[PDB]
């Protein structure tokens, strides 16, 4: 891969919290939305150069929101933004002075008593999961708009969620050390994934705002980052990943030592079973493989699912913490954020991670 | 006072115009006059700043008052910093901005000296012994490294190697920067004294004259190591003469080569860094003359803008073809060769001859002595009698074009 | 107590000195003080009321990042 | 010889960077000053009375308090280079104090 | 600390020779100013619209004027005002009537910081710190007093000292002050292939996957 760190004023210069791509189009152009502390939501072209350099091409400025800027998550369609702000204040921008196009606030939620750290979209893109400070992580529908749930089982903020392309549960860790993972109907915390046979997950004494963890797009894995494992001396921090069949233990998880992890991203384009070389421990038996990137504090874990070691890594690109990855439609784009204000971007050659299904596995809903 | 009234005038139209002429400019009010001035060849870039911190040597000539030697740090923006988008300007239309980012210079290290320090030329194999000229016949042999930054309070000095054998008080004083440890200065006696410092044990401190010379029949004014050789030096005096001098010769009065240089006295002489052939001697009669060591029977030329006399020639250690002169005339001027013998029309020719580059009127007083920046390009520290150092070099687009 | 003029005049210079001025009247260091003294009440109160929402009693430097999150402002080498 | 004279004694408001074509990539700004330039006790002894006065059993950690006096540096190091920028503007090299307050209003926080 | 060089061409070990012979023959057929214009003279180095179109920034500060010293870029061009005649006269493009008498006709007491006053002037104290703890450890000690939530109190004292160890690990790295961190990029490695160097297969198998049963 090429690391492009971009090297441009992205929000004043400010902590850059999230990025996303836009997952609705096809074409080698992608459209990326960061967010800072600038409170503003620049929305960037993104594209290959003339030498496969990852130039960014400004696309519009977004300004409404009266603090910070946390977590910025497009639709699963991406023609539906999202934004969440430092004042509990989800804006959903849909299109329609530098700005190339213009993006309006549809919808205002307030349903949150503090800062919203984390936001994930249902497979259906018809509903949503945002986690804040408040200890609270609840569930909106786009459609009416108004908190249908309230899973305030917590004791400290919930920094990640995410919802399982499945759509049976949605997954939720907070800063307690504790994992927990709630049905669709039930909404209940069924698996309170805290304990292993010591806790695992870190304490709120970790320097990283966000835990952001997301569901394999095929929906069998659950990668949740900043976990210890009483391994080596004390703590090594890893990742673990989880299974369907038992989401109390996990499968296996991916040391990361050094820093420790805080993000997971996975790339939406499978890829081809690669021929198998009898060395690796297949996290996954599956019929089609999948890379994701486990983001830790001041590093990029390339992993795959049939071969146990990351076949990548990228490092030292940030001088300060990693903020969130995001993973382009197409699969040639890991646009790296950070909070020293600027963001670093991996590319792919075409067809170079793999060779992407011609169709494209559906999933029992 | 009218002469005061016109330099003051002729001072406030360079300082309106030294934006157009000058690329950075450091005034600064010494305590007292220095008559002495030399930068030093360390500079110090701290990482994460966007200022280069150099050095100098500068004397302190006081009536009453204990004279320190001073060693001042100068700071200087980085060449990265010289580009920078900062700001713009609504009406003045240049992306300047007056703000703080500035240069800074602060005295470092003083040392009690007894009387004026005449000259004071640091050793360049170690840039850590300074020789100084008192008004006295002794010569002085300091020590930064070895002495507090702070003076002693008692007005007592306490020189590292007082080198005696002189009967007067000579400005001229030259180290040998090929030769470790060789020492020159030409007292005002008609006498040159040569010290061999690195042969001094380490318990001595007073160090008697390892050879004379006798040969000039004035005082001597100046005296200079060739740069570039090991037992050459030159020797300009008050008799209109310049002889060059070798101390590999058993005769210690024999004037190797001895040419009448000037109609006035001979001042000041200094070898070019790069040729090993050439050096240039100052005059009193305002006609800095440039002299081929091949031949030393016809001057290569006599260069002439000067209208007063003129103390102190020095090369520049970035350009083959550059030169400066400085007088009473509180004008130093800025020569170059490469400009030698060029048609110029009378409107351009009556500012000067083209070998002319630059004149700096920024001297309210007589200019007593400078030296080129040897790291920063063009860089003049030119200290005058009136407690001014400036720190000046000129824009660019007057040697680059 | 009342220790408002616990921050010696010095720190307000040397605050100064790398805050680019070299020139400044003397009747600032009350409002130097006085500034200082409100930015900590913002700050602290912020990272209480973090702290507070997080079922914790001692603050720590976590709480302090996202107080100057909070604000506007970030720190670097902390979180 | 040289005649020698007689020695005398002597002695714009938006800094909104534009999104592109800005390489920065400085590191000072990115670690630790080191440069504390406040004791530990006055300091101390401040954050002890304004947590106090919020609320009791409001216990601090040395590296909370260490972050405290990181920000609190920076931000009056930001608020002195605001007040040089505006007395510039203002035509005059000292700062007063209606310089402190258009500094704190130019920043947004008043 | 970079020191200029002392000898700026290359040493010669007939240059001494030559020139001790050359100084005896005293032939003028030698010309120095004739071969000058044949070639290129010596040289050394040093040891909103573009900027490229702007020029390098000038700095221009006086110590007589109250006025700060100006640092930024002058692009005005003006033929009247040459280098070798400084003091000429160019109206209608710099009016010569005085500036920084405009800008600070201060008359107030400033408390003259800007040398020999506000860096030597220093103090010292001492303090202890018993009802209020401000420590560290001794803070993490009142919050398990406070909060316990039915932790283990080895693993509390385990924790303890991994904190201070990380404390005094930070501490010790603030003192490297400024440090680059080059990126590391690897590439995009397969167990399928034999071909890749060792060195980035051993440096991502540091980071395997360890299963539970």
């Amino acid at each position: 891969m090429k690391v492009i760190t971009c090297e441009i004023a992205w929000h004043n210069k400010e902590p850059v919290y999230s990025l996303d791509f836009q997952h609705g189009t096809a074409g080698r152009i992608h459209r990326l939305a960061s967010a800072g502390v600038d409170t503003n939501v620049r929305i960037w072209k993104v594209e290959k150069g003339p030498d496969g350099k990852a130039i960014v091409e400004f696309l519009s400025n977004l300004a409404r929101h009266t603090k910070a800027v946390n977590v910025v998550r497009f639709s699963p369609t991406g023609e539906i933004l999202a934004s969440g702000g430092d004042d509990a204040v989800i804006l959903l921008w849909k299109v329609n002075q530098l700005n190339k196009e213009n993006w309006t606030v549809v919808k205002t939620l307030r349903g949150h008593l503090e800062d919203v750290y984390d936001i994930c979209w249902a497979t259906d893109g018809n509903l949503m999961a945002s986690a804040s400070v408040d200890n609270t992580a609840i569930i909106w529908d786009v459609s009416k708009g108004q908190k249908i749930s309230i899973f305030n089982e917590h004791k400290s903020y919930v920094q990640g969620v995410t919802w399982d392309p499945l759509g049976q549960y949605v997954a939720t860790l907070s800063c307690d050390r504790v994992l927990r993972v709630y049905s669709i109907q039930k909404k209940r915390v069924a698996f309170n994934v805290s304990k292993m046979l010591y806790r695992m997950f870190h304490d709120d004494s970790m320097k990283s705002f966000f835990r952001r963890l997301s569901f394999t797009p095929d929906g069998s894995l659950l990668l949740t980052p900043a976990g210890c494992v009483e391994s080596g001396e004390n703590v090594m921090n890893t990742t673990y990943v989880f299974s369907r069949k038992n989401l109390k233990r996990p499968i296996a998880h991916l040391p990361c030592p050094g820093k420790a992890t805080l993000a997971v991203r996975c790339c939406p384009v499978y890829f081809e079973l690669r021929p198998v070389v009898e060395t690796g421990v297949e996290l996954m038996s599956l019929p089609y493989r999948l890379v994701f990137a486990v983001a830790s504090e001041d590093s990029v874990l390339l992993y795959d699912t049939q071969q146990s070691f990351p076949f990548g890594y990228v490092s030292n690109i940030h001088y300060h913490t990693l903020s969130d990855i995001s993973w382009s439609s197409d699969g040639a784009f890991l646009a790296i954020s950070s909070t020293d204000g600027y963001c670093s971007f991996v590319t792919f050659e075409k067809d170079e991670l793999g060779i992407p299904l011609k169709e494209k596995p559906v999933l029992n809903m | 006072a009218v002469e005061e009234r016109v330099i003051n005038e002729e001072y406030k139209i360079w300082k309106k115009n030294t934006p157009f002429l000058y690329d950075l400019v450091m005034t600064h009010a010494l305590e007292w006059p220095s008559l002495t001035a030399q930068w030093l060849p360390d500079v110090t870039r701290p990482e994460g700043k966007d200022f280069s911190i150099h050095r100098l040597v500068l004397g302190t000539h006081t009536s009453d008052e204990q004279n320190h030697l001073v060693i001042a740090s100068v700071q200087l923006p980085n060449d990265d910093a010289q580009f920078d988008a900062s700001h713009y300007d609504s009406e003045k239309g240049e992306f300047g901005g007056f703000g703080s980012v500035s240069g800074k210079i602060e005295i470092e290290i003083k040392i009690n000296h007894e009387g004026e320090v005449n000259r004071a030329r640091y050793m360049p194999q170690n840039p850590c012994i300074i020789a100084t000229k008192t008004p006295s016949s002794d010569v002085l042999v300091f020590d930064y490294t070895k002495h507090p930054s702070k003076p002693d309070p008692s007005g007592e000095c306490n020189p590292d190697l007082r080198l005696r054998g002189h009967q007067k008080e000579g400005y001229g004083l030259s180290w040998n920067p090929n030769l470790s440890g060789h020492l020159l200065s030409a007292s005002d006696d008609h006498t040159i004294c040569l010290w061999d410092i690195s042969a001094v044990p380490k318990e001595g401190k007073v160090v008697d004259a390892k050879t004379i010379f006798t040969g000039h029949t004035a005082v001597v004014e100046d005296v200079s190591w060739h740069l570039l050789h090991e037992s050459l030096f030159g020797s300009v005096a008050d008799d209109q003469k310049l002889m060059i001098w070798d101390t590999r010769s058993n005769n210690t009065s024999k004037p190797s080569h001895s040419v009448d240089a000037h109609t006035a006295e001979v001042n000041c002489l200094s070898f070019n860094p790069y040729s090993e052939f050439i050096l240039a001697t100052g005059s009193a009669d305002k006609t800095v003359a440039l002299w081929d060591l091949r031949n030393l029977k016809l001057k290569l030329h006599s260069f002439e803008s000067h209208k007063d006399e003129i103390f102190q020639v020095q090369w520049s250690p970035h350009n083959e073809t550059i030169l400066a002169s400085s007088g009473t005339d509180r004008r130093l001027n800025v020569w170059d060769l490469s400009k030698i013998g060029e048609e110029q029309s009378p409107e351009d020719a009556e500012d000067g001859p083209p070998e002319l580059l630059f004149i700096h009127g920024g001297h309210t007083a007589k200019i007593s002595d400078f030296s080129w920046n040897p790291n920063e390009p063009w860089v003049i520290c030119s200290v005058s009698e009136d407690n001014i150092m400036q720190v000046w070099q000129m824009a660019e687009n007057i040697y680059n074009d | 107590r009342d220790n408002i003029q616990g921050i010696t005049k010095p720190a307000i210079r040397r605050l100064a000195r790398r805050g680019g001025v070299k020139r400044i009247s003397g009747l600032i260091y009350e409002e130097t003080r006085g500034v200082l003294k409100v930015f900590l009440e913002n700050v602290i109160r912020d990272a209480v009321t973090y702290t507070e929402h997080a079922k914790r009693k001692t603050v720590t430097a976590m709480d302090v990042v996202y107080a100057l999150k909070r604000q506007g402002r970030t720190l670097y080498g902390f979180g | 010889a040289r005649t020698k004279q007689t020695a005398r004694k002597s002695t714009k408001k938006p800094h909104r960077y534009r999104p592109g074509t800005v390489a920065l990539r400085e590191i000072r700004r990115y670690q630790k000053s080191t440069e504390l330039l406040i004791r530990k006790l006055p300091f101390q002894r401040l954050v002890r009375e304004i947590a106090q006065d919020f609320k009791t059993d409001l216990r601090f950690q040395s590296s909370a308090v260490m972050a405290l006096q990181e920000a609190c540096e920076a931000y009056l190091v930001g608020l002195f280079e605001d007040t040089n920028l505006c007395a510039i503007h203002a035509k005059r090299v000292t700062i007063m104090p209606k310089d402190i307050q258009l500094a704190r209003r130019i920043r947004g926080e008043r | 600390m970079v020191l200029a060089p002392r000898r700026r061409t290359a040493f010669h070990p007939d240059l001494c020779s030559q020139l001790d012979q050359l100084l005896q023959q005293q032939s003028g057929e030698f010309s120095f100013l004739k071969d000058l214009k044949g070639r290129q003279p010596l040289r050394s180095g040093p040891t909103v619209p573009e900027r490229r179109k702007f020029g390098r920034m000038k700095l221009l500060q006086f110590c007589e004027n109250h006025r700060p010293a100006y640092w930024g870029t002058w692009n005005k061009k003006t033929a009247l005002i040459r280098a070798r005649d400084p003091w000429a006269q160019d109206t209608k493009l710099l009016d010569y009537e005085v500036d920084s008498d405009e800008e600070w006709e201060e008359e107030e007491p400033g408390e003259s910081l800007s040398h020999s006053e506000g860096d030597d002037d220093d103090d010292m104290g001492e303090d202890e710190d018993e009802d209020d703890g401000f420590f560290v450890p001794h803070g993490y000690l009142s919050e398990d007093e406070g909060v316990t939530e039915e932790c283990a109190d080895p693993e509390n004292h385990k924790v303890r000292q991994k904190l201070k160890a990380k404390e005094w690990d930070e501490f010790l790295a603030k003192g490297k002050r400024f440090r680059v961190l080059q990126p590391v990029k690897i590439g995009c490695v397969w167990a399928a292939d034999r071909d890749c160097a060792g060195d980035d297969l051993k440096v991502l198998q540091q980071f395997a996957a360890c299963f539970l049963e």
